[PDB]
C-alpha cells in the first residue's frame, strides 16, 4: 500500500541493539519468587488427581488465613526501597515481554 | 560426537549470510538504518 512494515528480523535486531546498553537484570531475587510461584501453579494445574488439588487448595487457604491473622495484629510488611525497585523492574520486564 | 559442533557452525554461517537481522547488523551502515527504522516505527505500527 506504499507503506513499510517491520518484520520479526527487524524487531530482533532492535532488541539486540537496545539490550546492548544498560538493561534490566533478570538474575534477581524477584523472578526467582516468580518462577517458584509459576512452577507451583503449573504443578497444581497439571495434576489429574482431584484429591491432590483439593489438598493443595486447602493448604494454600490455611497459609492465607495465617497471613491474614498476622496482618490483623498489624504485621503488614513493606518490602524495601531497593527491594521495591527490583520488584518494579522485574514487573516492567515481564510486561514488556508481552509484545515480542 | 562433533556433529553438534560442525552442523552448529554451518547453521551459524547460514544465519549470518541469510538471516535479515544478522545481515543488517553486519552491514557497515547498520547504525544509520537501524536508528531511522526505530524512530519511524516507535510512533506508528499501521
Amino acid at each position: 500500500d506504499g507503506r513499510i512494515f517491520a518484520t520479526d528480523a527487524l524487531e530482533v535486531a532492535i532488541t539486540f541493539v537496545e539490550s546492548l546498553d544498560n538493561r534490566f537484570m533478570t538474575s534477581t531475587a524477584s523472578r526467582l519468587s516468580t518462577v517458584q510461584r509459576e512452577i507451583e501453579n503449573l504443578e497444581t494445574r497439571l495434576n489429574p488427581n482431584p484429591a491432590n488439588r483439593v489438598a493443595t487448595l486447602r493448604r494454600r487457604i490455611s497459609e492465607l488465613e495465617r497471613e491474614l491473622q498476622e496482618a490483623e495484629a498489624g504485621h503488614i510488611e513493606v518490602l524495601e526501597t531497593h527491594q521495591a525497585v527490583e520488584h518494579i523492574r522485574d514487573v516492567y520486564n515481564l510486561a514488556s515481554s508481552l509484545r515480542a | 560426537m562433533e556433529e553438534n559442533t560442525r552442523q552448529r557452525t554451518e547453521n551459524y554461517i547460514s544465519a549470518k549470510n541469510q538471516h535479515p537481522a544478522w545481515i543488517l547488523l553486519a552491514t557497515r551502515r547498520a547504525p544509520l538504518v537501524l536508528s531511522c527504522l526505530k524512530t519511524l516505527f516507535e510512533k506508528s505500527h499501521d
